[PDB]
């Protein structure tokens, strides 16, 4: 009925009017790249690592924001396409430091495994990287800011989800950083998910910091009993010790976030 | 009347001061149309 | 008789005729020189007329983009939805070497506020803010000025110019951000927040400022749109070549002898404005090293294609640059090109919202780049990195600022790279 | 000196004291009814810069002041105030210089400018004068480039500048007197130096041209 055609590289998926570019190659099982864009959060595109090419089109579009129209291709793994990401992903590792080593966030860190997959292998960057403070937002949350891509996932969580509009962006160009400006700390009950959708480092949890990695972590998937919600979790293990606890994606009940006393 | 094309004529903007701009946007209230309205007192209402 | 030389618009033909302030820029001397004229009879005629007569003359953006007016201003031509619809008159003013905006507002201030009911009645729309950027206060202050007076004249507000349309102008001043004359920028702006822009779609005409649909028009393309209203369309094709009609108002700066603002018509040959009404290029035709035809933006142009360039949107586009603002800056051989480009990089780098990846990062890249190539301090094969590092930044970005810094570097690789290398030999010698 | 995070000093706390005056409470009037209803925080730059002219420059506690009038976030007022580079956000000084040395500026010799005045007020750019009259910057291109080279004294552009101009410009500002604001050469606004090239003749007047029926 109201379903509308469009092809995702030549193969036809009918989807409602209002989808985005992103959304339709899902129905066929590709996943854009991304880190600006998540399913629950308002749409961004200031990343730029979902630009994909639309054949018989000259400029790429960000898929996450775009809605797709009747007849268009998507090409997905084009040169266009494919050029636009190394690009991309070039820019985002400029700046960004060399922690790898001593950041939380390594073995399960989307640039990390973006860059694996859709960026170069190798820098053309000849330059100084940039070095921003740290904030301080609470006994919850370790802020290390220079590993922050500036997806903006923070800001648009707290004002959106946790009903909190403490986090913004001080500052223009380069320099723009994340942050409250004042010295301020984001306690919330929910404050503690900013940990998980933080892309990298950034954000990271304190009370785990250090202590493992993840591929050395068994997952148990559990129930919290901190209160009567019932929020799926997983429970990561190592050698035989709880390590930290995880929002498990339950749609019916808490969706994918955790109070900080589950956490 | 004489066609003088020899002055500057745009002398007033020299006796401006700090609150000239929003002086003038003062007065000017008196005679603009209703805003209007979207219907809350802002989107966190 | 299709005319085939552009150029020597004559003085009755000229739209600003008080664009050096040397008549009355207040309202008794405005309607001395035709402005405010029969708006009445405009008005009655309706949105569909009025859209027409600038369909027919051909007027193209002069904000930089180059749209159609006619076509642009036409999407708004629609019925309600229970939202009100705005005109936003981009007064930024922010393009290193453009000042023609900054005449129009101060000079004639009547000129642009009846565009502003003009246009808006073309489009529906119940008022009109006009964004000025926060420097220009003294332009502000004799445009709020202008705009009482029109309202103690019943020109503007409640039954304006005797027609029963109702129309507001409002002016909104910035503060300190080359990024807000960026159109859906500005809007951001306007409502209170950082001046970033907005993805497209949805398109300003659909969700603009406030959530409402919106036009947002440079100040000399509102500026002329009674006039060409009342002259006529067909009058205003009669300039220009074909599909780049009309007279253009044009700053000259730079190496010139008299830098100034002008108003002549389109396609004019470059060599013949600058010669003509800028009194020609310090030490003569034979010291111009390289000419930014309109603007940092676009990209420079060395001096053999000067010679015979006619400065409308095809031509300027067919050498590989853009008329863009008509701000025309002049270079002479005493110029070192390299430092000339590198500041402006640096200037793009200062005024880059943040927002998106590669603006926010390639801009500031290029400029460490640019900033070792004026040193010399770099190899030969960085320059074809700088090449590709820019064509990264250009087209994958929000909004055009991202393009803005790609293309003047790419013009500087395109006709100085022998320049560049050089420099870096010596650079390589000296530290032997 | 361009930190864009707030420490608190004795100077610049939250409880440093900043209130609106009665006549700027009712400028914020008119300026606040010039955007729909329900849309208030439009208002957010013109009263951040209204509270800017009553002190010229922005404390931490004008900034909260703002966003309680606004009833907008204090974080979404902190944000426009270190966006935007007219917002003062540490004291400077009662003359604020600001020298264009973007390129078409540039072309024209700016950096005479900016030398001449360092020499004149002792001071090298972004520091203010032991007295606190004087805060010397370099800015962006100001939309003066045919009078380059030029530059803005608080509200006020001072243009085709020479580096003796601009000495002169310096001691009436010391003196107390304000100059007059425009180009300091021997032309009014922007046409060429050479006495006008064209709008030479008289303006034609109401009714010329009109097409038709009009
Ligand atoms: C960085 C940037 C700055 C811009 N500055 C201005 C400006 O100062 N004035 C202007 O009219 N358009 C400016 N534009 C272009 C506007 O986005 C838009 O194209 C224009 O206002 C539309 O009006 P027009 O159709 O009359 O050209 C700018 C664009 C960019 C990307
Ligand atoms: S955020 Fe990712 S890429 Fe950056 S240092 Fe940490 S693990 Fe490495
Ligand atoms: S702190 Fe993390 S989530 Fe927030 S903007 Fe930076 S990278 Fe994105
Ligand atoms: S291209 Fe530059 S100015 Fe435009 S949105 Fe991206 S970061 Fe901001
Ligand atoms: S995921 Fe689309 S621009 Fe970030
Ligand atoms: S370059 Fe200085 S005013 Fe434009
Ligand atoms: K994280």
């Amino acid at each position: 009925s109201n379903l509308i055609e469009v092809f995702v590289d030549g193969q036809s998926v009918m989807v409602e009017p209002g989808t985005t570019v992103l959304q339709a190659c899902e129905k066929v099982g590709m996943q854009i790249p991304r880190f600006c864009y998540h399913e629950r959060l308002s749409v961004a595109g200031n990343c730029r690592m979902c630009l994909v090419e639309i054949e018989k089109a000259p400029k790429v579009v960000a898929a996450c924001a775009m809605p797709v129209m009747k007849g268009w291709n998507i090409l997905t793994n084009s040169e266009k396409t494919k050029k636009a990401r190394e690009g991309v992903m070039e820019f985002l590792l400029a700046n960004h430091p060399l922690d790898c080593p001593i950041c939380d966030q390594g073995g399960e860190c989307d640039l990390q495994d973006q860059s694996m997959m859709f960026g170069s292998d190798r820098s053309r960057f000849l330059e100084g990287k940039r070095a921003v403070e740290d904030k301080n937002i609470g006994p919850l949350v370790k802020t290390i800011m220079t590993r922050c891509i500036q997806c903006t996932r923070c800001i648009r969580f707290a004002s959106e989800i946790a009903g909190v509009d403490d986090l913004g962006t001080t500052g223009r160009g380069n320099d723009m950083q994340v942050g409250t400006y004042i010295e301020k700390m984001f306690m919330s009950e929910l404050s503690g998910n900013i940990i998980d959708i933080c892309p990298v480092g950034a954000l990271t949890s304190k009370p785990y910091a250090f202590t493992a990695r993840p591929w050395e972590t068994r997952k148990t998937e559990s129930i919290d009993v901190m209160d009567a919600v019932g929020s799926n979790i997983v429970v990561s293990t190592r050698t035989g010790e709880v390590m930290r606890i995880l929002p498990r994606m339950h749609e019916d009940i808490n969706e994918e976030w955790i109070s900080d006393k589950t956490r | 009347e004489p066609f003088d094309n020899t002055t500057y004529k745009n002398l007033q903007h020299h006796d401006y001061s700090t609150y000239t701009f929003l002086d003038l946007n003062l007065d000017l209230s008196k005679f603009r149309m209703p805003q209007p309205s979207s219907g809350r007192e802002s989107p966190r209402h | 008789p299709k005319k085939t030389s552009f150029g020597s618009l004559k003085d009755e033909d000229r739209i600003f005729t008080n664009l050096y302030g040397r008549h009355d820029w207040r309202l008794k001397g405005a309607q001395s020189r035709g402005d405010w004229y029969k708006t009445k009879e405009i008005l009655l005629k309706g949105p569909d007329w009025i859209l027409g007569e600038v369909k027919t003359s051909g007027l193209r953006g002069r904000g930089g983009a180059g749209f159609p007016t006619g076509l642009k201003w036409s999407f708004m031509n629609k019925p309600s939805d229970g939202r009100p619809k705005y005109l936003v008159v981009n007064a930024d003013e922010g393009e290193p070497g453009t000042c023609k905006d900054r005449e129009i507002i101060r000079h004639d201030p009547h000129k642009l506020v009846e565009g502003c009911l003009v246009g808006g009645r073309a489009m529906g729309a119940r008022a009109a803010y006009i964004y000025i950027r926060g420097e220009f206060y003294n332009e502000a202050s004799n445009l709020q000025v202008a705009i009482r007076e029109a309202y103690e004249a019943g020109l503007i507000g409640k039954n304006a110019c005797g027609s029963g349309y109702d129309f507001d102008v409002f002016v909104v001043r910035g503060a300190g951000a080359y990024i807000c004359g960026e159109e859906t920028a500005l809007i951001e702006s306007i409502e209170g927040k950082q001046g970033k822009p907005r993805l497209k779609p949805p398109f300003p005409a659909d969700v603009g400022v406030f959530g409402c649909p919106t036009t947002v028009a440079n100040v000399e393309t509102v500026a002329v749109s009674p006039t060409i209203c009342r002259r006529g369309g067909a009058w205003f094709a009669s300039f220009g070549r074909e599909r780049n009609s009309g007279t253009k108002l044009f700053n000259i700066s730079g190496h010139v002898n008299n830098p100034c603002t002008v108003e002549e018509e389109m396609s004019v040959p470059l060599k013949e404005l600058i010669e003509k009404h800028a009194g020609g290029v310090t030490g003569g035709w034979d010291n111009l090293l390289a000419v930014i035809p309109g603007g940092s933006s676009t990209p420079l142009i060395p001096k053999s294609v000067c010679e015979t360039v006619l400065m409308d949107f095809d031509a300027l586009i067919q050498a590989q640059t853009g008329l863009g603002t008509a701000a025309v800056i002049v270079m002479d051989r005493s110029t070192d090109i390299v430092k000339a480009i590198a500041r402006l990089i640096e200037f793009y780098k200062h005024e880059s919202c943040g927002q998106c990846t590669p603006c926010r990062e390639g801009v500031d890249w290029m400029n460490k780049v640019m900033a070792r190539f004026v040193r010399g301090d770099a190899r030969p094969a960085e320059i074809d990195s700088l090449w590709e590092i820019s064509k990264q930044i250009e087209g994958h970005t929000i909004c055009a600022l991202g393009d803005g810094a790609a293309w003047p570097v790419q013009g500087l690789i395109r006709h100085f790279r022998p320049e560049l290398e050089e420099r870096m030999q010596q650079f390589a010698q000296q530290h032997q | 000196g361009a930190l864009f995070v707030h420490r608190d000093t004795p100077e610049n706390n939250p409880e440093t004291p900043f209130d609106f005056t009665p006549e700027n409470y009712k400028r914020i009037e008119a300026i606040v009814k010039n955007y729909p209803e329900g849309h208030k925080a439009a208002a957010v730059l013109p009263v951040l810069d209204l509270a800017q002219r009553q002190n010229g420059w922005l404390p931490i506690s004008a900034m909260n002041k703002v966003a309680e009038i606004l009833q907008v976030p204090p974080m979404r007022v902190y944000e426009v105030a270190t966006f935007y580079t007219m917002y003062n956000r540490k004291p400077v000084g009662k003359y604020h210089i600001q020298v264009c040395t973007t390129t078409p500026c540039m072309l024209r010799n700016s950096d005479s400018i900016l030398e001449a005045i360092q020499k004149k007020l002792g001071i090298k750019v972004g520091e203010t004068t032991p007295d606190k009259l004087f805060t010397l910057i370099e800015v962006e291109c100001l939309g003066a480039c045919v009078n380059a080279p030029m530059v803005q004294i608080n509200d006020n552009y001072y243009e085709d500048l020479t580096p003796k101009d601009i000495e002169e410009i310096i001691d009436e500002l010391k003196a107390g007197k304000i100059p007059k604001p425009g180009p300091r050469s021997g032309r009014f606004s922007c046409e060429p130096a050479g006495g006008l090239t064209s709008l030479t003749e008289p303006p034609k007047g109401p009714g010329f041209g009109v097409q038709a029926g009009l």
